[PDB]
Formats: structure tokens, C-alpha cells, sequence
């Protein structure tokens, strides 16, 4: 049993790589389902060219200050080199402004709607289909 | 230099634990010259400079005992030759039956 | 390469990356990294040259920066000349000197660096004219297919003459201009508006969704004929075809449809089963469990199996061939 | 020391790190949660040499290869010594030592030339025949 592909339980009895987190006792020595095997993926440590998050999340640099929250907790566009005053009255964001604590602000498109892939200050049309 | 660290050399910082420990861990020394001197006594000598104290005896010794020199560099009498003795310029002792031998 | 330098100590030749004061480099001079990953507590170089002895104890967040006091503080504050951490560490001289600022950034006259992208944005973030001079800032002609409007903005040229306020300056409204033969609508292939200079496609016209803003293009439809057989109706005053009614799906969209599933009764030619599924009368004695809770067959004389059969135990008939 | 002089292992179970490896015992040895080390031949053979049983989680038994003469297998992918097979102890919890299949006793051989048969299914030599 190949460990990739085929699973191999404490029972000495093999299974499918598909049931081994399908939530079935599919060997009844319970080895299949275990947390050690089934707990979340170990994420890969932030590279070169990259920036690291509180979160535990690696972002490309240059989405590090875009005005876009990136990090999923905010840890990119927080502390950015201010500047002069970064109002959200600017109107530099084609569709929503959120003004930040410290200054600077993050910008989110309506629904149905994703910040431009060349811009993400402009936003652009989901397909959808 | 450092938080929790200790500085002892130009641009370098070094452990705090590693200090008074005999360890010369300072390539400049200055780990153990600090550490508070601690009381000793019943015959032995404490000097400056070091957390170290050394018997009586070995202060006036001619020996270095301590890196700064205290234990030499304080007040203590010089000695003199016997009368079996003679004496030159060096700042030494030589048998007196040497002082005419073409030696 | 290129991408390093060359210098010999003795006789021995030594490659070694050119990174700035604001980076580390690790041993066997590898790789180089930003200095606050030195001490975050990460081992990012490839070997233990990251945190050897030599860090200090690590008290705060992954990826920031710290200073000499025991304090923490965010890395872009480095050296933008201002002492965000009162340790002083932030703009050390050490660091500053000899300053190179990361390929997410860019540089100014002013000694000063603005992430990459706020480069004319209106905002003077260089604390001078420099990132947003409109002698660089000109000539920007963004990509073909797209529209350029005075906001200083780039917008899909579809998106042009339609109340949506793209561009935020309502540049992307000349109204005037909508309203020309140009912009005139295709009758064969879209649909226009009631209060409204916006043209959308045909089949848009009627789909539950507000195609014309003013929701004067669904106006028009309302059939919904409640069919007597074969069909089904909803509190809600929908109608589904009466499979539909027992499926799992709501497709009321109340749920009046699946919260009534009781197992049809049997008619006089049936028979019922545990699951209370209905089979008809004949199949009640045939020595095969139509129903596989074996409610037909269980009752059932033990009677044999004709010929060209062969039994089994469990009261079945299998036809011969299969026997081996 | 890695040898359990608490019955409870309670003495190893605060070592601390014993090599710079990060592990607490050398090369040709074994290892266990509880920070006690045993030979890796005791592993997965029906003894809890390490008293928290660490030493024979089941998953472990697997690997041990067994030759079939000298040692034994049971259905639980466990190995027992030779001995053990039929000793009367369920050496292996699973009960496939001790199966009659394996204890029953032995097929005698045929007689060959020079031999006589018996109603007994014994073989006589052919000059004690009679
Ligand atoms: C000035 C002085 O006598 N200091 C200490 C004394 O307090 C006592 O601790 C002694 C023995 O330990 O050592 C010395
Ligand atoms: C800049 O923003 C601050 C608030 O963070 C405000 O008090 C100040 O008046 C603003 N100055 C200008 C020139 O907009
Ligand atoms: C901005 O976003 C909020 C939700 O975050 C939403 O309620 C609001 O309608 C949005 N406004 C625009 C103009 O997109
Ligand atoms: C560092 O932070 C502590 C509080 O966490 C503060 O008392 C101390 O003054 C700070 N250091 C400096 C140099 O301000
Ligand atoms: C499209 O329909 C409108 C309304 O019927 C009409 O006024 C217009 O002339 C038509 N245009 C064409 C090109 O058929
Ligand atoms: C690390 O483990 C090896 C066996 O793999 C052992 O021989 C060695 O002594 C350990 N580390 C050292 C050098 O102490
Ligand atoms: C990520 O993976 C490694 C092995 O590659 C370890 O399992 C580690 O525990 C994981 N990281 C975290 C944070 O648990
Ligand atoms: C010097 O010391 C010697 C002992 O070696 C004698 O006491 C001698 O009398 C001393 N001489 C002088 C001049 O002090
Ligand atoms: C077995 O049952 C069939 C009907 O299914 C016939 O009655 C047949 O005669 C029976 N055979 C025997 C031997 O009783
Ligand atoms: C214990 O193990 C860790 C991880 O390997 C470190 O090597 C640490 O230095 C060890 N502790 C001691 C004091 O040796
Ligand atoms: C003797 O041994 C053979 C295999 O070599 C078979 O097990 C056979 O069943 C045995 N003989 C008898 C009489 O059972
Ligand atoms: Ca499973
Ligand atoms: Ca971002
Ligand atoms: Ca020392
Ligand atoms: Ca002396
Ligand atoms: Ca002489
Ligand atoms: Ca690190
Ligand atoms: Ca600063
Ligand atoms: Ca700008
Ligand atoms: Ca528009
Ligand atoms: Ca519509
Ligand atoms: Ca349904
Ligand atoms: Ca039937
Ligand atoms: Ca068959
Ligand atoms: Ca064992
Ligand atoms: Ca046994």
C-alpha cells in the first residue's frame, strides 16, 4: 500500500486514499478519520519576493501596500509609509473606502464585483459562470 | 546595544547570563571587571576591578594576582640583601664573596 | 553572477549578494532577507545562521521589527525619518546609511519612498510634488479596448454612457453625449429603459432581476399557471411539477413543498413494506425480496421453486445457469 | 538515565533534551513517549517493555520483519518468539497463537522402501516385520 495514494491502518488493513478523512470508520480499528492524519495543512513559510502576516499568510510584495486588504488580518496595508493625509475624500477608490484607525484607507468593490487584477483600485466584473 | 544584553566591546553585545561566571566571554574582558565585589575575609584579599578575593598572602607577591594590579600596585614595603649578600644596580641579590672575581 | 559580488580574502574567490543595510544575509551567503526576519523567531534562512545565539529574546509579533529597548514596532518604519520607536533603532544611522528601498517601493528626489502603485494618485505621499509631478505622470495611456476619463482613471469602454458612476467624477456620464444617435439601441438584440438613457440585453428584460434600474423592464411579465394535474402549488403561490414536491430541494422556496412527505399510501392493487414502499400484489410470493426489507416473501408459504431453478436457502429462485 | 526506576517512568518523564539531535537516546535503540529507551527488538512483541506501552503502539508492528520458523505472526500484524506458539498463553492478543490450526499435531511421514505399513499409520522397518 503506497502511503499517497493507499492508506495502511493500525489494524494492519488498508484503505483508499479518498476514505481516509471521509468521516467512515472504513477500517474498524478507527486508525482512518484520526485528527493526526486529518488536521489542516502546514502552510508553506513566506519566500523571497514575499511578506509575511500576523495571520500565519504570506503575500506577494507588491500587494504589501495597495490599499486592498491581502493578508486576510489586515497585517499588509497596516503601517504603510503615511505620507500626506491618505483621505478616503480622494476618491481614489472606484467603489467602497474604509478609513483606517491610524490613517490610510482599504478599498472593497459591491458585490459581484473584484478589485482590477492591473488596479485594484478599480474593480472589475466577476464571471460568474 | 541590546535588550537584556550586556555591552562590553565597541559595537558589540553580548548575554547578560554569560557575565560573572570566570568565562572570559568579552574578547575585551569586561564581564567579570563589573560583577559587585562580594565580602570575603579570615585571611584573604578582595581587589577592584574583579568580583574575586585571594589569599592574603599572594597580594604582595610580585605576582599579578589580580588583572588591574591592586594586590602590586598598593603600598607594601621592598626588601633588602643580608649581610652574606651584595648588591647592584639591577635591583638584586648576588653572594657577597662574588664582588671581586672577574665574574 | 551578476547578481553578486566577487571579492578574494587571500588567494580564495568568495561571491557575495549586494543587499542593503535594510537586509541580512545568512551563511554560506545563500540567500539574503529584510533584517526584522532575522530575530522574528522563523528560521527563514537555509541553514542556522538566522537565529543563532546572537538574537535576542524575540517579544513580539512574526514579522516585525524590533529595537534595542525591548520594544516592537512595524517594519515600513524603518527610515521614513521620523522615530516611530523611541529606542531609536528606527532610523539608526547605521541602517539608514547606504539606504535602498525594496522592489515594492519606489524612490524620490525627496530621500523618501512611496509604495510603488500610490505614484499619481493625487496624493503628494513623497511629502513633495515628485511622486505625483505631471511631467512623469503624463502620457500614461493605459491599454486598447478600455476608456480614459478625467478622474485619471482607466474603465471598460462597454462600461461608458450607463448611470453606473464608474470613473467617480461622473466622467463616464457625458449625458449629452448617451443620448446621441450613436448610442441609439439595437432593437433586435437589446431592450431600453423607461426613465433611463441604458440599454441591456433582450433576454435581461424579464429574469427577476432589475436589469433597468428603474425596474421598468420586468414590469411586463406575471404568468404563473397553476396546471391541476401533473403539477403541484406553494404557500407562497408558486407552482412546481409534483415530482418536485418530495425531493430534498426546496424548491417553493418556503420549504411548503418538502415539509409534507408522508409515504404515499398503497392503492387496492399494492402491497406495503417496512419502508412503507407500495409494490404490486403479484410480486407479494415470487421467492425474490422485491422489497428489501423481505416483506413479501417473509409471510409467504415455503413453496419450491419450478423448474429450471434452482433455490436457495433464503427462500429465492435463481435460474440455473447461475447455480456455478 | 532512560531506564525506568519509577514504576510510573514518572523519573525519565521530565528529561531534558539528551542530544542535540533533539532526541534522547543513540543510534541502534529505541524510543519512547516517555522519554525511556529500549532495545528496538522488543518492539511490537506482545510485552509493554515501556510501561506506558509506547513501545508496541500497533501501528509499530507492521515493519518488524518475522521469519517464519524462529519467530511468528498473528492475524493482528503482531510477532511472537517461536515458543510462545503454543506455550497455552495468548501471547498475542488477537488468539491466533495457540489456534488448533497451528498446535495440532504433526502428519506422519510415509513409509518409504525398505518399510512395512501399519493400521496405525506407522511405519515399521521391513526386518521387524515380523
Ligand atoms: C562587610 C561584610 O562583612 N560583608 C559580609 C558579611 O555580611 C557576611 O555575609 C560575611 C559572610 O558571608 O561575608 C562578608
Ligand atoms: C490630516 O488628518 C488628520 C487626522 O488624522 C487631521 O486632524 C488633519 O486636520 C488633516 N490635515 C489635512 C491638511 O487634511
Ligand atoms: C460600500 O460598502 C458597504 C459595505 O461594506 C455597502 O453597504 C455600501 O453600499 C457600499 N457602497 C458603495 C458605493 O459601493
Ligand atoms: C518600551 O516600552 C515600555 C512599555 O512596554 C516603556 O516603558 C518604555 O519606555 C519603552 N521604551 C522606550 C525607549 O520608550
Ligand atoms: C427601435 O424601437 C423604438 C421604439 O419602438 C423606435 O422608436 C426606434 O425607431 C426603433 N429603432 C430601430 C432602428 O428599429
Ligand atoms: C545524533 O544522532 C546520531 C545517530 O543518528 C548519534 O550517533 C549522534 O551521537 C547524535 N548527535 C550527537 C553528535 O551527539
Ligand atoms: C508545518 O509542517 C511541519 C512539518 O513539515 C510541522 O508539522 C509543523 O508542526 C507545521 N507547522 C505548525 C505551525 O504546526
Ligand atoms: C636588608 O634586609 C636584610 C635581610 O636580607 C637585612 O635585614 C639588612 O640589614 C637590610 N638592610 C637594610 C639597609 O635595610
Ligand atoms: C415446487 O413448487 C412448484 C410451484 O412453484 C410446484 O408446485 C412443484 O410441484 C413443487 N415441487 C415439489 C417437489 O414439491
Ligand atoms: C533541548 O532540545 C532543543 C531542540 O533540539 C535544543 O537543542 C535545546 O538546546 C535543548 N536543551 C538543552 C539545554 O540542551
Ligand atoms: C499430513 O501432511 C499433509 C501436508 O504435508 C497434510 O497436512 C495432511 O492432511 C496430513 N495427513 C493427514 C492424514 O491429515
Ligand atoms: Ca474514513
Ligand atoms: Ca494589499
Ligand atoms: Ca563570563
Ligand atoms: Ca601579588
Ligand atoms: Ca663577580
Ligand atoms: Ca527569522
Ligand atoms: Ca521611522
Ligand atoms: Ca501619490
Ligand atoms: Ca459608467
Ligand atoms: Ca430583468
Ligand atoms: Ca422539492
Ligand atoms: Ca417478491
Ligand atoms: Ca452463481
Ligand atoms: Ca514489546
Ligand atoms: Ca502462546
Amino acid at each position: 500500500c503506497e502511503s499517497p495514494q493507499r492508506f495502511r491502518c493500525d489494524n494492519s488493513r488498508c484503505i483508499y486514499g479518498h476514505q481516509l478523512c471521509n468521516g467512515v470508520d472504513d477500517c474498524g480499528d478507527g486508525s482512518d478519520e484520526k485528527e493526526e492524519h486529518c488536521r489542516k495543512p502546514t502552510h508553506k513559510p513566506c519566500t523571497d519576493t514575499e511578506y509575511k502576516c500576523s495571520n500565519g499568510n504570506c503575500v506577494s510584495q507588491h500587494y504589501v501596500c495597495d490599499n486592498v486588504d491581502d493578508c486576510g488580518d489586515l497585517s499588509d496595508e497596516t503601517g504603510c509609509n503615511l505620507g500626506e493625509n491618505r483621505t478616503c475624500a480622494e476618491k481614489i477608490c472606484e467603489q467602497n473606502c474604509t478609513q483606517l484607525s491610524n490613517g490610510g484607507f482599504i478599498c472593497s468593490c459591491r458585490p459581484g464585483f473584484k478589485p482590477s487584477t492591473l488596479d485594484k483600485n478599480s474593480c472589475q466584473d466577476i464571471n460568474e459562470c | 546595544c541590546g535588550s537584556g544584553n550586556f555591552r562590553c566591546d565597541n559595537g558589540y553585545c553580548i548575554p547578560a547570563s554569560w557575565r560573572c561566571d570566570g568565562t572570559r566571554d568579552c574578547l575585551d574582558d569586561t564581564d567579570e571587571i563589573g560583577c559587585p565585589p562580594r565580602s570575603c575575609g579570615s585571611g584573604f584579599f578582595l581587589c577592584p576591578a574583579e568580583g574575586t578575593c585571594i589569599p592574603s598572602s599572594w597580594v604582595c607577591d610580585q605576582d599579578k594576582d589580580c588583572s588591574d594590579g591592586a594586590d602590586e600596585q598598593q603600598n607594601c614595603p621592598g626588601t633588602t640583601c643580608s649581610s652574606q649578600q651584595l648588591t647592584c644596580s639591577n635591583g638584586q641579590c648576588v653572594p657577597i664573596e662574588y664582588r671581586c672575581d672577574h665574574v | 553572477p551578476d547578481d553578486f559580488q566577487t571579492v578574494q580574502l587571500r588567494d580564495r574567490t568568495l561571491c557575495m549578494p549586494m543587499c542593503s543595510s535594510t537586509q541580512f544575509l545568512c551563511g554560506n551567503n545563500e540567500k539574503c532577507i529584510p533584517i526584522w526576519w532575522k530575530c522574528d523567531g522563523q528560521k527563514d534562512c537555509s541553514d542556522g545562521s538566522d537565529e543563532s545565539d546572537l538574537c535576542p529574546h524575540r517579544f513580539c509579533r512574526l514579522g516585525q521589527f524590533q529595537c534595542r529597548d525591548g520594544n516592537c514596532t512595524s517594519p515600513q518604519a524603518l527610515c521614513n525619518a521620523r522615530q516611530d520607536c523611541a529606542d531609536g533603532s528606527d532610523e539608526d544611522r547605521v541602517l539608514c546609511e547606504h539606504h535602498r528601498c525594496e522592489a515594492n517601493e519606489w524612490q524620490c528626489a525627496n530621500k523618501r519612498c512611496i509604495p510603488e502603485y500610490w505614484q499619481c494618485d493625487s496624493v503628494d505621499d513623497c511629502l513633495d510634488n515628485s511622486d505625483e509631478d505631471p511631467s512623469h505622470c503624463a502620457s500614461r495611456t493605459c491599454r486598447p479596448g478600455q476608456f480614459k476619463c478625467n478622474n485619471g482613471r482607466c474603465i471598460p469602454q462597454s462600461w461608458k454612457c450607463d448611470v453606473d458612476n464608474d470613473c467617480g467624477d461622473y466622467s463616464d456620464e457625458p449625458i449629452h453625449e448617451c443620448m446621441t444617435a450613436a448610442y441609439n439601441c439595437d432593437n433586435h438584440t437589446e431592450f431600453s429603459c423607461k426613465t433611463n438613457y441604458r440599454c441591456i440585453p433582450q433576454w435581461a428584460v424579464c429574469n427577476g432581476f432589475d436589469d433597468c434600474r428603474d425596474n421598468s423592464d420586468e414590469q411586463g411579465c406575471e404568468s404563473v399557471p397553476c396546471h391541476p394535474s401533473g403539477d403541484f402549488r406553494c404557500g407562497n403561490h408558486h407552482c412546481i411539477p409534483l415530482r418536485w414536491k418530495c425531493d430534498g430541494i426546496d424548491d417553493c422556496g418556503d420549504n411548503s413543498d418538502e415539509e409534507s412527505c408522508v409515504p404515499r399510501e398503497c392503492t387496492e392493487s399494492e402491497f406495503r413494506c417496512a419502508d412503507q414502499q407500495c409494490i404490486p400484489s403479484r410480486w407479494v410470493c415470487d421467492q425474490e425480496n422485491d422489497c428489501g426489507d423481505n416483506s413479501d416473501e417473509r409471510d409467504c408459504e415455503m413453496k419450491t421453486c419450478h423448474p429450471e431453478h434452482f433455490q436457495c436457502t433464503s427462500g429465492h429462485c435463481v435460474p440455473k445457469a447461475l447455480a456455478c | 538515565d532512560g531506564r525506568a526506576d519509577c514504576l510510573d517512568a514518572s523519573d525519565e518523564s521530565a528529561c531534558p533534551t539528551r542530544f542535540p539531535n533533539g532526541t534522547y537516546c543513540p543510534a541502534a535503540m529505541f524510543e519512547c513517549k516517555n522519554h525511556v529507551c529500549i532495545q528496538s527488538f522488543w518492539i511490537c512483541d506482545g510485552e509493554n517493555d515501556c510501561v506506558d506501552g509506547s513501545d508496541e503502539e500497533i501501528h509499530l508492528c507492521f515493519n518488524v520483519p518475522c521469519e517464519s520458523p524462529q519467530r511468528f505472526r498473528c492475524d493482528n500484524s503482531r510477532c511472537i518468539y517461536g515458543h510462545q506458539l503454543c506455550n497455552g498463553v495468548d501471547d498475542c492478543g488477537d488468539g491466533s497463537d495457540e489456534k488448533e490450526e497451528h498446535c495440532r499435531k504433526p502428519t506422519h511421514k510415509p513409509c518409504t522402501d525398505t518399510e512395512y505399513k501399519c493400521s496405525n499409520g506407522n511405519c515399521v522397518s521391513q526386518h521387524y516385520v515380523c
